[PDB]
């Protein structure tokens, strides 16, 4: 029932948006998802690498990284280092075996979204930053912001405390108790839109990947569905959630730092709009500057792997498709100047 | 304006009232900048009412 | 001691609901209010307004009007000179016009908002609920708007003091004879007699009146006696305004108002009658935003503008209108 | 009698401890206190702020975090935030005029010993925590915490029932309703010792702002003075209770939460002695690792305005001159590890 | 006669409210009711909890609070603390021996309807709160408040001197002498009608467990059954003398101050009604506003131990059920607001 909601409302919406477009999405949100193994640096990474190869997979974002010459400055410069996730070729359907540990306890691999990445990729740690992750449970991003080796310190947040549990699981689980213990990690669990006030103009990057009507979970999971009749209220006022969360991310930013903005939607209204609109709210209400920075690069370089609707203005938004079923991910970078 | 308490009958207020120097011996934009806490020109038509109150019995 | 309860009670709720903004406050309403002077459309208006002109009053409905695009609503024919900004000068006493009829009617130039904002359209079928002593009864008809007003009030001896305004201000054409009808019953049994009847609809409700509860001893609301009334205060304010709703066509529109700053008497009351109306009745009410109108009026009146749910003038010296809150509302099912 | 009781006790003690450092801070008790003004946050602070700069006064506390990256993490991952309490420069013994109610009704500064702010400081304060002040009245470091905006949870609790009226005036006059009647704020009027019983494992953050000898209010105070010859028993094991009180506090700690243990005297006795006593206490009895943290970086950054005895082993102390007159001022920092 | 009274009145009545699920319930009040153990933290909980698990009996007190984080503030601070009752499993009928004194000659535990519990956990007893049990005799729900150890004072009250001396017994039997006999107790046996009089706005938390038809025992015990036809008018006016004493006990409360009412009762008559008409008695008559809390969460908790009617518009019911046979026990907490 909240499942057919959910597709009857995309039906509605995103055959509009989308077009012609919309009917290829809609079999691959309706389809078994792909999936990347982002190795564990902390584990090892040569060897599971040499393994996940075996397998006839090829890390995609060394791929990436490779073309960055072709068609400013250096990879590392505007994308965020040292992460090697690993998928099969465009076409295949294999799936990676589950993780296990290795000859440190943590474990080789965590598989995800490949397209999840690209919001960390995007957002260009350098080192020693000092970053913060907002709404981070269950920690993917998370996972993903420490492999880097260039956070000084992580900030990671979530409201949930349950989900934060999750959390402090993987950390556990990949993490060792070195890092995860020391200054360099902080998890909080508090609401986000708060941080405004309290660490102020304190973080050089900061992920702000936002509750949203998650699109491809909310088409399989029955339980907690955001389209359920008795959660109406909470789904239509969730784009002045997604404002608040964003507007506090970039007032935790330094002047001159940057914000990465992210959703697993394909909505326009929880997208472009939340992304104009927390710009907005801080140029009237704070007299604070933001200027939305052109990822058209860093699409041209990730579009061999993924599906980009190009027709984006503001950020850019991978769209499933079943050669490459890399789920509903918007993202969007921003650099605060006032 | 509710800056100033008549003491009574110990001769104690519940908030302490400020000093008869910082009311009187000021100027008059100090003592509105730092004791009264108002514009000017409320403080001008201020006067001009109180006036009439006095005038008037 | 109840003027001193009044002020006690307000030093405690006022100083929280307007924090820094409430000593200015305080010193108005111990002060010597502004007064306007409602020009009686009735006693030949462009003598009487030209005459209030050599005292260097201006009427504040022109200046309000000439200023936004007309998008907003807005009660015709009504002219209220007041001084300039500032200016502490008071207006002599109206005297009977060439027609018998007194020339002007002197009033909180405030009390004018709420008939105003309530936007009388020719041929409106109007009720002014809690009417007496009359003040915006006489102001809902100068707009000669009202094909019919009936004009409510519980008290019968605030009425005769309604009834003497209407004798000196309208002439007997006018008053009699079914285009004016004076009742005295509760305004909360509205609902049940006259329901689904009037286009307009005024709820100037009893409130614990909070300028004149600090100069007037007698009859003061804040007296230990009138404890327990002065508490249910607000039940009766919700019931007033519901039975005002009920009465109203649906598509038409309601102003509820008060002379109070009390959030417990202002908003909370327009949140609690359209919660009463949605449940009980299965009616929807729309409080309409009134912004364009607060800003228009801005020029000549000091207002609260954090006010959630309609809008609220707030005395200062400048200025020194008392409190008027006021909000408007659609009646749509 | 019990004034002159007192300083004869601190003649004779204080003479042995600081040496040539004592009469410089003799005279500091016998003369005129200084006094912080500490913002209330709920009041509007940036006038506030603005207003109290008017008088040539200083926020002493963004003063320290401005050098807090001169001579490891964020000020804000170290320090409790938002903090804002001025004072007057080095020398100067201008007072502040009383506070008075502003924004919300509610008083806009409160007057104290900026030194009471250190521990409140040191305790490090995080989004999110669930705190507890054992030994909270009147309320001038409840007062303190609450401003931080970090306590998900604020336990306040004192075991005299006048001196929580006193606490409870104060937060009628500082906090809006809406925060001190919800679930945010509990005051409760019990034995603290208790507390290893009920709530145990309980808090991330805990202050133990301890009942002692209060070296400068018994040199005022002839009204119950604890230097009376009746309270000889009740002085002389004062650094039981003191023990007992911070052992409740590590209990009711969550294991890898902290504690602030702080006095109001210069007394060794009261303040390293307590320390080393309940750390003893919880290692033996409890089994309980507890670990003093050094604060002294934290010292370092707040030298500029106060005076402390750097020859303290575990903990800081403030002492009192006449170029800054803070009181006694003993704090140390621990963190519960099992 | 007056058994199957009470079985033909709860057939026409209950029928009716409960429809379809009244049938599972009238063969649970026809059947043997589960019990829980009440551990007495008097006689060393600790050997006592481990000696019930030999049996399989599991805390669900314990298991509850496990939960309370998932799906605001701590359970202490919502939950009354230190409460200790084992059960056996979902759809096991084990009987718990009967308890032996122990150690220091006092009772083990104290064998009762584990549902009897909820009102005491429900109403949130905190550290050096003021307590009344105006309805306290025989002592069951009296025992359980004095095991958290929360009072300050206890005040256990109940109109039948014969019923006292029950209570009585349980206190000599459980709580050892230094208490009982001391100014933490107080056994009183008038009216508890007449508490608005005396002993008005003094206590911190109020139990109002009223008498009512006691389904479960009316459908047992012929002898002093309310069912009786001589006693047709007492049970009658049984809402009337429940309002009087709930209004009692409120008007006993300090403003701010919570209360709990419950009874033994299916009946809406005796529960939601007597809810409704105590509060607005008290805002009529004496211009007190009383505001019914909402125990969602207490309720979704403890669900995993008991059965409840989830359809209760104030207060919550746990209902009778094989699965877990713990009696009808109806309870709504209150704040006094003025
Ligand atoms: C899409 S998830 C984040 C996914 C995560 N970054 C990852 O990659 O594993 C969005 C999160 O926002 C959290 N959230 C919701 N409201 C919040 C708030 N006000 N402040 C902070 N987090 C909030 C939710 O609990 C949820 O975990
Ligand atoms: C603020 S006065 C109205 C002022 C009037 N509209 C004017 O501008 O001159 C409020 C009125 O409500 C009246 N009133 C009180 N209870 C009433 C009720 N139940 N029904 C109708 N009027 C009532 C009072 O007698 C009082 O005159
Ligand atoms: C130095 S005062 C606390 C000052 C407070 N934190 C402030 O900054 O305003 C020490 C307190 O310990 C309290 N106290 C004494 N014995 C206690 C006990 N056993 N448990 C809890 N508090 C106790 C005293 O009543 C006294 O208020
Ligand atoms: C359900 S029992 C209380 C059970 C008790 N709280 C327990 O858990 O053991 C209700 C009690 O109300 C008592 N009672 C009846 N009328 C009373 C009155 N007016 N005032 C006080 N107690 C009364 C009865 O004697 C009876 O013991």
């Amino acid at each position: 029932p909240a499942v057919r909601l959910a597709l009857q409302n995309f039906d509605m919406t995103y055959s509009v948006q989308f077009g012609d477009l919309w009917p290829s999405i809609r079999v691959s949100l309706l389809s078994e998802q792909k999936y990347g193994a982002l190795v564990n640096n902390f584990a090892a990474w040569d060897h599971v690498s040499a393994k996940l190869e075996q397998l006839s997979a090829k890390d995609f974002v060394n791929e990436a990284i490779s073309h960055w010459e072709l068609q400013p400055s250096p990879a590392s410069w505007a994308c965020s280092p040292n992460l090697r996730c690993f998928t099969f070729d465009r076409g295949d359907i294999s799936r990676f075996p589950p993780a296990r540990p290795g000859s440190l306890g943590v474990m080789e691999y965590y598989l995800m979204d490949a397209a999840s990445l690209l919001p960390v990729l995007a957002l260009g740690l350098q080192p020693g930053d000092i970053v913060l992750d907002l709404c981070a449970a269950p920690g993917g991003k998370t996972l993903a912001l420490l492999q880097t080796g260039c956070c000084r310190n992580l900030a990671a947040n979530d409201l949930s405390p349950s989900r934060i549990a999750r959390l402090q699981k993987i950390l556990h689980s990949y993490v060792p108790e070195e890092i995860r213990d020391g200054n360099q990690v902080r998890v909080t669990s508090w609401d986000g839109r708060k941080w405004g006030e309290l660490e102020g103009d304190t973080y050089d990057r900061v992920l702000v990947d936002v509750p949203c009507t998650t699109d491809r979970h909310s088409l399989h999971e029955e339980e907690n569905n955001i389209f359920k009749r008795s959660r109406k209220k909470e789904r239509q006022i969730l784009p002045v959630l997604q404002v608040q969360l964003l507007a506090a991310g970039l007032l935790a930013t330094k002047p001159g730092g940057h914000v990465v903005y992210s959703t697993c939607s394909l909505s326009h209204l929880q997208n472009e709009y939340v992304v104009q609109g927390a710009i907005e709210l801080l140029a009237n209400q704070y007299s604070i500057q933001v200027q939305v920075e052109d990822l058209t690069h860093f699409r041209r370089v990730f579009m061999d792997t993924f599906c980009f609707f190009s027709s984006c203005q503001v950020g850019e938004l991978v769209i499933p498709n079943l050669m490459a079923n890399f789920g509903p991910m918007y993202f969007c970078k921003m650099r605060r100047l006032t | 304006l509710g800056r100033y308490q008549t003491p009574d009958k110990k001769g104690q207020t519940q908030i302490p009232n400020p000093l008869l120097k910082d009311i009187l011996r000021v100027s008059e934009a100090e003592f509105l900048a730092r004791t009264a806490c108002t514009s000017v020109e409320e403080f001008q038509v201020f006067k001009k009412l109180l006036a009439r109150e006095e005038e008037e019995s």
